[PDB]
């Protein structure tokens, strides 16, 4: 329900396919998804001489 | 006395792996300087060897990312005391690299 | 950084104090094995081997003593 | 979420505090088992086995002390 | 720390009673690890390590005794 | 099927799987030596093998004892 | 001020202040002998200094150990 | 001296039981230190130091035994 607690979410890493499993309510899943895509970005390359 | 020397070595290993699966390739090999006779010097030799350790990742842009450990070189050999072999097998260094690239 | 305890530090002090002994003691042997009858080679190798011996001994006994000082304190928590 | 009390939180602080020791110990053991006579493997195993021993001791001594503090309070509800 | 109990005080009496031994053993080790075969350095280090052992040990036994002296008193409040 | 084995047995067995053949080599080296107990090529070999065997056994037993004491010291706190 | 020094330090230093300068004398005798190893009077001189130095270091360290063992046995009875 | 208990009495009976060993051992220590190679001085020291060791060990166990008897009786006042 819309008033479910933040502490109920569970996250399990699954490297076999480089993916994540998330358990919660629909709105929680949605927020988690937004945070994930706010976090991962393609790192720049640097060369040092 | 005047002397000139030039040398060139190229080596290329190939390894097959699967996405997200770690893999390693390891090789060692020896070569013998054919300086020859019965009134000969002892047959000198040099040994070369390589490690690769890798973990590949597919990125949706059609890019491959790899975590890489590379070790390469040839075995330190004070025992190859000979002067007569100025035709030594070429002294490469010894090198370690670890990094990530995309 | 890599995880290392206090015993690891006490141990690594010696390894970083003897800059290169671990290699020299090997190369000396490699040379000696080529011509065991050379007295200069024998003389060098003797000193190197002896230094490596003492290095390993001191390194081990010190680690033991710090293990005991720790265990004695841990015992008194209760 | 698997329910966790307080005691298993205190206990877990040690587990995450020694990040990798648990595996470093077995790695060092498999090398030592591959060649018992190498002194460089021996002297590396000693430090890890000792660190492990001390870690486990401190862990359980602390858990016991807390359980005693809680039982002494619950005894006063009556 | 800002707050300091009675057991804290009794512990700290040793730490201030040995002026800088905690440093003398560290730098004696730094010197010895650099030249493990010097008898003058080994003979110094043996003494400083032993003194450090007896200090750390008696500090802990004394704190244990004072804890039990008065854990036995607060048992009679009820 | 196979007999039950504990953690201490897994530890003891690691060493034995590590030294693949030492247990046999130490026997055959002895029978070669004892057949002609005055050949320096046989003697130098046997010295090595016997030393290796000694260090192997002696390291195995000490490791098992240390793991025993760690466990007995944890179990002592259940009460 | 002067660096702090325990009881064991003092029992040790009673030797370093008892043998007045042996630690210098040995290095002098070695620097002279290395100059000309074949002098009988130099070999005869060095043998004595080396032996005295050996004995001095033995008696020193054994005495420090004995006191450290007499102390630990009292400290253990505080509990 | 101003105030002493029963345990203090038990202890003091050794400190006066041995008349002068407390000095003899320090005396012999520096006689030897002056000339650490004299066999007569070595033999003289070895026995005085052994007697000092046994004197301190015998003294301490007795005081502990009496402490445990008295604590056992006091436990039953309640």
């Amino acid at each position: 329900k819309q008033n479910a607690a933040a502490g109920n979410i569970k996250i399990v890493a699954y490297p076999d396919t480089n993916s994540l499993l998330v358990k919660g309510t629909a709105e929680q899943v949605h927020f988690i998804e937004m945070l994930v895509k706010a976090l991962d970005v393609a790192k720049r390359h640097v060369e040092l001489s | 006395l005047e002397e000139k020397k030039q040398a060139t070595v190229v080596s290329r290993p190939v390894l097959l792996t699967q996405e997200n699966v770690p893999a390693i390739f390891d090789n060692n090999r020896t070569f013998y300087t054919k300086l020859i006779g019965e009134r000969n010097v002892a047959l000198e030799h040099v040994t070369y060897g390589t490690m690769i350790r890798v973990l590949p990742r597919f990125s949706a842009d059609g890019q491959i990312e790899m975590s890489l450990d590379i070790e390469d070189g040839n075995d330190k050999t004070p025992q190859s005391d000979t002067t007569t072999s100025v035709d030594a097998l070429p002294e490469v260094g010894r090198t370690l690299i670890s990094t990530i690239a995309r | 950084t890599p995880w290392s305890g206090y015993l690891d530090d006490v141990s690594a002090k010696f390894d970083t104090g003897v800059d290169n002994l671990q290699t020299q003691v090997t190369e000396a042997l490699d040379k000696l094995a080529a011509k065991p009858s050379d007295p200069a080679l024998l003389a060098a190798y003797q000193s190197k081997l002896s230094e490596y011996n003492l290095y390993r001994n001191a390194q081990s006994n010190t680690v033991k003593v710090f293990k005991d000082i720790d265990a004695a304190i841990i015992q008194n928590f209760r």
